[PDB]
C-alpha cells in the first residue's frame, strides 16, 4: 500500500539527478564549441568536370578534389572514390560517425553543408571523407550532365556491407523541387527506392516508395502525406531532408544512432528516424555507415 | 516506414 | 517503514513538487540543447583558401593588386577551362607561375604522358607541397599572343645553398608536338646552363646528346627522346630528354643528396640533377620552375 | 478518495516523464556528437538505458 | 645523363 510513494520518490529523485549529469554534458559542450574543429587540404593538381574525368586524367588515389562540373559555377570540393567498382565516383552524401547534424532547412541542403575531407593521419592532403552533404543544386546539375548512375553502399554495426545500385538517376532543380527519379537497378540492399520497404503491403509500401518523390526539409514540405496538423510532416518526424513520400523506406539522411538497434521510445517523436533502409534490416535499425556516390553511366 |  | 496516514497528505505533496520541479529544468534543458545546435552547424575551417582575383596568369593577377604568394585560379587565353595555380609575389610587384615543385620527395614523379599533360602533385598556399602543373597547362601559359616569357630554375642542395638558372623566350609548344621544349638563350645564373649540354668527358657527343633546347617531352609510355633506348623509363620520370639529359629536375628524389652508381638498378645517374653546378651523382634537395612574362624580368 | 487519485496522477506523471527522459538521453548524445565535426571537440560520453528501463519496470511493478 |  505505502510501497507505492517509496518508489515513486525513488525515481523521481534518480531523474532529478540525471536531469544534473545531463545538463552539465551541455554546458560542457558549449565551451568547446567557443573554438571550431580545423583541417588543412591542400589541393590536388589534377581537375576536371567531376571524379570520372579526373580518374581518366590520371588521379587514381580517392581524397578530396576540386572540380567544376561547367564554367558557369565556380569549382568546388568534393571527395573522390577512386577504388570503388573501377572508381570515378563523386560523393554527394556521406554518413559514418555521427559527426554532423543532418536535421537542417530548405537553404542548408541547397547550399550543401558538412566535411568532405578531413586529415588522413599525419599528411598535407585530406584522403579521408567526412560526413557531408553536397548540395542539391549541384547534385541536380551533376545528374543533368548526361545520363547518371547512383550507387548506394552502407554497413551495419558488425561490419556486413550491402549495396544498392541504380543505372539511371536525375534530380531536377529547385522550381522543380529537385524531383528524384531512379531505375535500372541491382544489388544486395533491397530496391527500396523503387519497390518501397518489401515488408509493407499493398498500399502501405507504395506510400514508401521514393522514386519521383520531391524533396522535403522540416521548414519546407512537399511530401505525399495530406493533412493538416503541422506536424505530420515526414521531415519533422523522420528528421532529415529527403525525398519523403508517407513517409519512407529508406531515410539515409536520418539521425545516427550508436550501436545501431534502436526504438520507438528513444525517437524523439516515435518514429523510425534513424540511417534506415527498410529493405535490409527494417526501421529500427541506424547504420555505421552510409553513402551516395555518381557518376557518368557509359553503356 | 509509413503513416497509416 | 509504515508511516501513518497523517503522513500521505506531506509525503504525497512532496513528490508533486519535485515533479513539477523536474518538468521545468527539463523545458529549460530542452532548451539550452536548441542553442547548442545553432553552435554546431558550421564546417570545420580549412586553413587552405584560394584567392579571389583572377587573370591570364600570376603576373597579370599582381599587376590587379594581388600581393601575397598563394593559391589563385588562372586563365590564358587559348585556355578552355581556368584553372588553378600557386603564384609567388615579391616586394617589386612581380608574378610568377610555378610549375614544378620538390622538396622532400613525397610525390611520386613516375608517371605517365597522361599524367605529366594533366598535372600530379599539390598545391598548397605555403608553397610547401610538390607538383607538377601540367604540360597542357604549361603550354597554355607559354604561347599567350605577343607574350614573350622567361624561365627561372631554382635549386638548393642539402647545404642551405641555392643557386639560379634563367632562360628567355621560354615556350613549351602542343601536345601536337609533343610539348617540345624551346628558349632563345640562357639569360645568365650561377647555377649554370644544363640545358646547353655538359661534357662529361665520356665521348665526343657527350654535349650534344645532353642538351635540352628543342627537345620534345618523354614518359616511359611515350617515348620521344634521342635514344633507341627509352630515357624516361630507364630514368623513370617525364622530361625533356635527348641520349639522355644534363639537367633532370624530375628525377628521383635521393635522401641526403648523395647517391651513387649502385643506388640505381641500371646504373644510369636518375636523380634530380643540374651538372652545370654538381656532380651527376649529386641530386638536389629542393627544386623549382617557374614562370614570369620576360619584359618583367630586368 | 482524496489521497487515493492523487497517486494515480504521479504515478502516469512519472511513467510519461521516464519515457520523455529517456529520449532526452538518446537527443542529448546525438546533438553532442553532432559537434564533432565542428567545435574543438566533443565531450565523450556513453549512454545507459539499462537504469531508465530497470526503473520503468520498477514503477509497473507498484501500479500493480 | 649521357648513354655512350
Ligand atoms: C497498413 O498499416 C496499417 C497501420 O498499422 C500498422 O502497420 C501494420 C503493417 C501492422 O504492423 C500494424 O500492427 C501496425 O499498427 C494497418 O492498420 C490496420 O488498421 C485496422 C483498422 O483498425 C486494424 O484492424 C488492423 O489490425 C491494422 N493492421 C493490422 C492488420 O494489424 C494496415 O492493416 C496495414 N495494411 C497492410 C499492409 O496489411
Ligand atoms: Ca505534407
Ligand atoms: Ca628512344
Amino acid at each position: 500500500i505505502p510501497t507505492n510513494l517509496r518508489v515513486l520518490r525513488s525515481i523521481l529523485e534518480n531523474l532529478r539527478s540525471k536531469i544534473q549529469k545531463l545538463e552539465s554534458d551541455v554546458s560542457a559542450q558549449m565551451e568547446y564549441c567557443r573554438t571550431p574543429c580545423t583541417v588543412s587540404c591542400n589541393i590536388p593538381v589534377v581537375s576536371g568536370k567531376e571524379c570520372e574525368e579526373i580518374i581518366r586524367k590520371g588521379g587514381e588515389t580517392s581524397e578530396m578534389y576540386l572540380i567544376q562540373p561547367d564554367s558557369s559555377v565556380k569549382p568546388y570540393r568534393v571527395y573522390c572514390d577512386m577504388n570503388t567498382e573501377n572508381g570515378g565516383w563523386t560523393v554527394i552524401q556521406n554518413r559514418q560517425d555521427g559527426s554532423v547534424d543532418f536535421g537542417r532547412k530548405w537553404d542548408p541542403y541547397k547550399q550543401g553543408f558538412g566535411n568532405v575531407a578531413t586529415n588522413t593521419d599525419g599528411k598535407n592532403y585530406c584522403g579521408l571523407p567526412g560526413e557531408y552533404w553536397l548540395g542539391n543544386d549541384k547534385i541536380s546539375q551533376l545528374t543533368r550532365m548526361g545520363p547518371t548512375e547512383l550507387l548506394i553502399e552502407m554497413e551495419d554495426w558488425k561490419g556486413d556491407k550491402v549495396k544498392a545500385h541504380y543505372g539511371g538517376f536525375t534530380v531536377q532543380n529547385e522550381a522543380n523541387k529537385y524531383q528524384i527519379s531512379v531505375n535500372k537497378y541491382r544489388g544486395t540492399a533491397g530496391n527500396a527506392l523503387m519497390d518501397g520497404a518489401s515488408q509493407l503491403m499493398g498500399e502501405n509500401r507504395t506510400m514508401t516508395i521514393h522514386n519521383g518523390m520531391f524533396f522535403s526539409t522540416y521548414d519546407r514540405d512537399n511530401d505525399g502525406w495530406l493533412t493538416s496538423d503541422p506536424r505530420k510532416q515526414c521531415s519533422k518526424e523522420d528528421g532529415g531532408g529527403w525525398w519523403y513520400n508517407r513517409c519512407h523506406a529508406a531515410n539515409p539522411n536520418g539521425r545516427y544512432y550508436w550501436g545501431g538497434q534502436y526504438t520507438w521510445d528513444m525517437a524523439k517523436h516515435g518514429t523510425d528516424d534513424g540511417v534506415v533502409w527498410m529493405n535490409w534490416k527494417g526501421s529500427w535499425y541506424s547504420m555505421r555507415k552510409m553513402s551516395m556516390k555518381i557518376r557518368p553511366f557509359f553503356p | 516506414g509509413h503513416r497509416p | 517503514y509504515e508511516a501513518s496516514i497523517l503522513t500521505h497528505d506531506s509525503s504525497i505533496r512532496y513528490l508533486q513538487e519535485i515533479y513539477n520541479s523536474n518538468n521545468q529544468k527539463i523545458v529549460n534543458l530542452k532548451e539550452k540543447v536548441a542553442q547548442l545546435a545553432a553552435q554546431c552547424q558550421e564546417p570545420c575551417k580549412d586553413t587552405v583558401q584560394i584567392h579571389d582575383i583572377t587573370g591570364k596568369d600570376c603576373q597579370d593577377i599582381a599587376n590587379k593588386g594581388a600581393k601575397q604568394s598563394g593559391l589563385y585560379f588562372i586563365k590564358p587565353l587559348k585556355a578552355n577551362q581556368q584553372f588553378l595555380v600557386y603564384c609567388e609575389i615579391d616586394g617589386s610587384g612581380n608574378g610568377w607561375t610555378v610549375f614544378q615543385k620538390r622538396l622532400d620527395g613525397s610525390v611520386d614523379f613516375k608517371k605517365n604522358w597522361i599524367q605529366y599533360k594533366e598535372g600530379f602533385g599539390h598545391l598548397s598556399p605555403t608553397g610547401t607541397t610538390e607538383f607538377w602543373l601540367g604540360n597542357e597547362k604549361i603550354h597554355l601559359i607559354s604561347t599567350q599572343s605577343a607574350i614573350p616569357y622567361a624561365l627561372r630554375v631554382e635549386l638548393e642542395d642539402w647545404n642551405g645553398r641555392t643557386s639560379t638558372a634563367d632562360y628567355a623566350m621560354f615556350k613549351v609548344g602542343p601536345e601536337a608536338d609533343k610539348y617540345r621544349l624551346t628558349y632563345a638563350y640562357f639569360a645568365g645564373g650561377d647555377a649554370g646552363d644544363a640545358f646547353d649540354g655538359f661534357d662529361f668527358g665520356d665521348d665526343p657527343s657527350d654535349k650534344f646528346f645532353t642538351s635540352h633546347n628543342g627537345m620534345q617531352f618523354s614518359t616511359w609510355d611515350n617515348d620521344n627522346d634521342k635514344f633507341e633506348g627509352n630515357c624516361a623509363e630507364q630514368d623513370g620520370s617525364g622530361w625533356w630528354m635527348n641520349k639522355c639529359h644534363a639537367g633532370h629536375l624530375n628525377g628521383v628524389y635521393y635522401q641526403g643528396g648523395t647517391y651513387s652508381k649502385a643506388s640505381t638498378p641500371n646504373g644510369y645517374d636518375n636523380g634530380i640533377i643540374w651538372a652545370t653546378w654538381k656532380t651527376r651523382w649529386y641530386s638536389m634537395k629542393k627544386t623549382t620552375m617557374k614562370i614570369i612574362p620576360f619584359n618583367r624580368l630586368t | 478518495i482524496e489521497k487515493v487519485q492523487h497517486i494515480q496522477l504521479l504515478q502516469k506523471n512519472v511513467r510519461a516523464q521516464l519515457v520523455d527522459m529517456k529520449r532526452l538521453e538518446v537527443d542529448i548524445d546525438i546533438k553532442i556528437r553532432s559537434c564533432r565535426g565542428s567545435c574543438s571537440r566533443a565531450l565523450a560520453r556513453e549512454v545507459d538505458l539499462k537504469d531508465y528501463e530497470d526503473q520503468q519496470k520498477q514503477l509497473e511493478q507498484v501500479i500493480a
